């Protein structure tokens, strides 16, 4: 059966280059494949055809820091000058009789990128939820790297655990990565304490934000 | 130019057939294989079958027996019929251009162009707009909440288009009710908070909800 094999993940640093690979099952070690670019949120683009020849033909629009090769059932995708606009998801991709099949994706971590201290806003329940009988705080935190925070919630610095969401952290359009928190409660706990808090740890450092009803 | 565009529901029932369409604008259907591809929430890529409107159409194996995929000239559209559907048909539906084929017979092998991808979600649960709320305000945070939605996906936007920096909308979060909820927020200028207004767009297909919100200092 035809298969591509890809490893799922790859990693180097910023400016770096990297070579990712899907190989070809052995009946079908002459095939050309397809690479296709999905970064995170968006669908997918094609990046190139690599040939069997070793040959390869990007997409129009696609930089010339993507390249292709062949060797034998492996085929290539080199990308050089690693920026932070790289880390996605690459999916091989080929023809069969009848057939299309993708690889199972490698998902590329570009390291070493700037560090950033997250910005932290606490939004209180809007008038408009309190007069819908509802009240959610809202804890932004933006620009940071690396993506990973943990975020804690008090009432009158006593613990709030329940009723916390957290997102995963997720990229923004300038690279750097924003997560949010919600802590949901009814309107008369809100009006009932002096003042929430969410506190925010980043590289084992921590930034406060308090708001009062 | 060519450019491809995905359309159907957004929810069905499980045991329902999912209908799809993939209308081709900018050239014509002919002469190229069109395929369809889907994603699963965080997994890879499944190509579901193709179609050539003269030659041949094809399934995965896996899905043949519920796969139906046909073609319409006159619309310059392909579609995707699946039978049966469950909870493991919940996936992003894309449609793609496939391979050229000469009329001598002879061809070229491609994957070049990708539509954008429609969400379809199976359940037995009833579609919900949202409800949106503002997050008031040398930088300030402003923002939109929207809240208990179902299903995905919600688009937002920021002054009806116009405003495309600082914005940044998150994750959908799933609450125990089973609906869907999140923010979009922009981080604009201090000194624009008394003379430039921000209001948030939000827009749910599935349900044709339209709300538009000011976040008023
Ligand atoms: C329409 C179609 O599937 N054409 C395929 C072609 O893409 C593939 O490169 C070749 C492999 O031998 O087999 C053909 O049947």
């Amino acid at each position: 059966q035809l298969v591509l094999t890809q490893s799922p993940s790859a990693s180097a640093s910023l400016g770096a280059s990297v070579k990712l690979t899907c190989t070809l099952s052995s009946g079908h070690s002459n095939y050309a494949i397809a690479w296709h670019q999905q970064q995170p949120g968006k669908g997918p683009r094609y990046l190139m055809k690599v040939n069997r020849d070793g040959s390869h033909i990007r997409g129009d629009g696609i930089p010339d820091r993507f390249s292709g090769s062949t060797s034998g059932a492996e085929r290539y995708l080199t990308i050089s000058s690693l920026q932070s606009e790289d880390e996605a998801d690459y999916y091989c991709q080929t023809w069969g009789a009848g057939i299309r099949v993708f690889g199972g994706g490698t998902k590329l971590t570009v390291l070493g990128q700037p560090k950033a201290a997250p910005s932290v806003t606490l939004f209180p329940p809007s008038s408009e939820e309190l007069q819908a009988n509802k009240a959610t705080l809202v804890c932004l935190i933006s620009d940071f790297y690396p993506g990973a925070v943990t975020v804690a919630w008090k009432a009158d610095g006593s613990p709030v655990k329940a009723g916390v969401e957290t997102t995963t952290p997720s990229k923004q359009s300038n690279n750097k990565y924003a997560a949010s928190s919600y802590l949901s409660l009814t309107p008369e706990q809100w009006k009932s304490h002096r003042s929430y808090s969410c506190q925010v740890t980043h590289e084992g450092s921590t930034v406060e934000k308090t708001v009062a009803p | 130019q060519v450019q491809l565009q995905e359309s159907g529901p957004g929810l069905v029932k499980p045991s329902e057939t999912l209908s799809l369409t993939c209308t081709v604008s900018g050239g014509s259907i002919s002469g190229y294989y069109w395929s369809w591809i889907r994603q699963p929430p965080g997994k890879g890529l499944e190509w579901i079958g193709y179609i050539h409107y003269s030659r041949s159409t094809n399934s995965n194996p896996a899905l043949k027996s519920r796969v139906t995929i046909s073609s319409d000239t006159s619309k310059n559209q392909l579609s995707l019929r699946l039978s049966s559907v469950t909870a493991a048909d919940t996936a992003v539906y894309y449609c793609a251009r496939d391979t050229y084929y000469y009329d001598s017979g002879d061809y070229e092998d491609a994957f070049d162009i990708w539509g954008q991808g429609t969400m379809v979600t199976v359940s037995s649960a009833s579609t919900k707009g949202p409800s949106v709320f503002p997050l008031a305000p040398g930088t300030a945070a402003l923002g939109c909440l929207v809240k208990d939605y179902f299903p995905e996906p919600v688009t937002v936007s920021w002054n009806s288009g116009a405003l495309t920096s600082g914005v940044h909308t998150f994750p959908a979060v799933l609450q125990s009710s089973g609906l869907y909820s999140l923010s979009s927020v922009v981080t604009v200028p201090s000194s624009s908070l008394g003379t430039q207004t921000y209001i948030c767009n939000v827009n749910h297909k599935p349900s044709n909800t339209k709300v538009d919100k000011k976040a008023e200092p």
